[PDB]
């Protein structure tokens, strides 16, 4: 029982998982319409 | 829609898709920047659709002829 690695895998978890909701949580809006926000992305529109 | 009544397309659709053209043009990241880079040609397509212009100048022209009658 190596209490010091369990305390490291434990906080880098949590430290991992923090980084992955502050990335998740940037969002530009999706709107099709808003064509400016998203002019880099590749979509194709059937209208 | 865009489409005339007799045929070809609507009597100003030249003017705006001269002004989508203008804001396809740019390169602002939102729509309210480009309309603000791209308000002159809205304006052209304004005046072709009601033309408040011409109509403003035929109303100054009509008064001074009045008022030079009167005198």
């Amino acid at each position: 029982v190596d209490s010091q690695a369990e305390w490291y895998a434990e906080y880098d978890k949590l430290e991992k998982a923090r980084q992955k909701r502050r990335i998740w949580k940037w969002r530009d809006s999706d709107s099709r319409d808003e064509y400016a926000i998203n002019a880099e992305e590749p979509v194709i529109y059937i209208r | 829609s865009g489409f005339g009544l007799q045929s070809g397309t609507a009597r100003c659709y030249d003017w705006y898709m001269d002004y989508l053209k203008c804001m396809d043009e740019s390169k602002a990241p939102m729509i309210t920047l480009r309309k603000q880079e791209c308000s002159e040609w809205l304006e052209d397509y304004n005046e072709c659709l009601h033309r408040d212009k011409l109509k403003l100048r035929k109303l100054l022209i009509e008064r001074e002829k009045n008022k030079q009658e009167a005198a």
